[PDB]
């Protein structure tokens, strides 16, 4: 059925307009559902921001943003769309869109979401990530096991994403939530635990993507040559 | 300032 | 308009586990009440609405009930990858309140962590920075102490550290600690250690390098 599908911009200076859209299939922006908007801001729970009736047009707001939100639709593009003028630091959050399903006289609830945006509010500029390897060693292995990993370091917005192999290789592998440096930029390191034996005929690479800069990179992992 | 009552649910299935 | 609340804020239960969480409306909602299961980054997924209807797709472990202002959500068989800060919400009517979530964690058998340690890569140091990688790998509970010595000196304030989330099978967590030199202090000690302590561990485990091997 309906699925959905966000785009917009991860960074935004204050005081000027941030704009999101959801792009739908599955079904018609005219239908009797209610296309919305929620937020998160870091550390806390979730908050409806509005919605608009897919038929009738109809908009209704959180009262605590009515005067900066704006949610309007465009059916020829299977579209609806999310402004927020006048952003502060405050307003940095991950923003979803979703489908608020409805009966005759009562509505049910979201049932589709899309997979998030996160918007930082911020007048720094974007900077994407240098890669550094964490490279295997003996003092990475126990038994037959190494771990090895990538330093994803001085970024910024969030996120970034790491596989490994292309998404290959998924056992194993734990990558860390960000931290924020004293510099005003982020750090993360994700790591993955292997067979020792396999470090020298196996391949081990991270993908790295920061979509806020358009940024992919790969990186091999080595042992090092001392 | 108008809240979402059953009107605007049944309203929103015409069109 | 509406308060929602949510009681307990957090809690850990055990596999096999019926447990409940709680809801409250500060005013009549009738049954239009919903649940939320939320991952940590991930959108959340519905579960519940009109207090008891399940949704379509959701195990049928999952169950509601009430009426008014007081609301249940019951996971029985409880499963390691059910995790999550799970929200109710009132789906009827603006302004639509969340209620601030309870987050539920797994509990598990006390296990030790696996230590590890990165000295900082060639490439980085010509660069003029030093990072030193400790991780904690597979451990349970999420609780450790993380110290880091430079030839035997204990260091405060030029480190971070990082958690994953639970692990969705065996319900251990990790942790990454990263030391951040400048390649001048780096380059001025010799032995770089991490030390950590953890209910698992009798005494503290200490892994450390000689810088330069």
């Amino acid at each position: 059925q309906v699925q959905l599908q966000e785009s917009g911009p991860g960074l935004v200076e204050p005081s000027e307009t941030l704009s999101l859209t959801c792009t739908v299939s599955g079904g018609s922006i005219s239908s009797s559902n209610w296309w919305t908007w929620i937020r998160q801001p870091p550390g806390k729970g979730l908050e409806w921001i509005g919605n608009i009736g897919g038929n009738s047009g109809k908009t209704f707001y959180n009262p605590s943003l009515k005067s900066r939100v704006t949610i309007s639709k465009d059916t020829s593009k299977k579209q609806f769309s999310l402004r927020l003028s006048s952003v502060a630091a405050a307003d940095t959050a991950v923003y979803y869109c979703a489908r608020h399903s409805s009966g005759y006289f009562t509505l049910y609830a979201l049932d589709s979401w899309g997979q998030g945006v996160v918007v930082t509010v911020s007048s720094a500029s974007t900077k994407g990530p240098s890669v550094f390897p964490l490279a295997p060693s003996s003092k990475s292995t126990s038994g037959g096991t190494a771990a090895l990993g990538c330093l994803v370091k001085d970024y910024f917005p969030e996120p970034v994403t790491v596989s490994w192999n292309s998404g290959a290789l998924t056992s194993g592998v734990h990558t860390f939530p960000a931290v924020l440096q004293s510099s005003g930029l982020y750090s993360l390191s994700s790591v993955v635990t292997v067979p020792s034996s396999s470090l020298g005929t196996q391949t081990y690479i991270c993908n790295v993507n920061h979509k806020p800069s358009n940024t992919k990179v790969d990186k091999r992992v080595e042992p090092k040559s001392c | 300032l108008q809240k979402l009552n059953s009107w605007d649910v049944f309203g929103n299935w015409f069109d | 308009d509406i308060q929602m609340t949510q009681s307990p804020s957090s809690l850990s239960a055990s596999v096999g586990d019926r447990v409940t969480i709680t809801c409250r409306a500060s005013q009549d909602i009738s049954y239009y009440l919903a649940w939320y299961q939320q991952k940590p980054g991930k959108a959340p997924n519905l579960l519940i609405y009109q207090a008891s209807t399940l949704q379509g797709g959701v195990p049928s472990r999952f169950s509601g009930s009430g009426s008014g202002t007081d609301f249940t959500l019951t996971i029985s068989s409880l499963q390691p990858e059910d995790f999550a800060t799970y929200y109710c919400q009132y789906h009827n009517s603006d302004p639509f309140t969340f209620g601030p979530g309870t987050k539920l964690d797994i509990r598990r058998t006390v296990a030790a962590p696996s230590v590890f340690i990165f000295p900082p890569s060639d490439e980085q140091l010509k660069s003029g920075t030093a990072s030193v990688v400790c991780l904690l790998n597979n451990f349970y509970p999420r609780e450790a102490k993380v110290q880091w010595k430079v030839d035997n000196a204990l260091q405060s304030g030029n480190s971070q550290e990082s958690v994953t989330e639970q692990d969705s099978k065996d319900s251990t967590y990790s942790l990454s600690s990263t030391l951040t030199l400048s390649k001048a202090d780096y380059e001025k000690h010799k032995v770089y250690a991490c030390e950590v302590t953890h209910q698992g561990l009798s005494s503290p485990v200490t892994k450390s390098f000689n810088r330069g091997e």
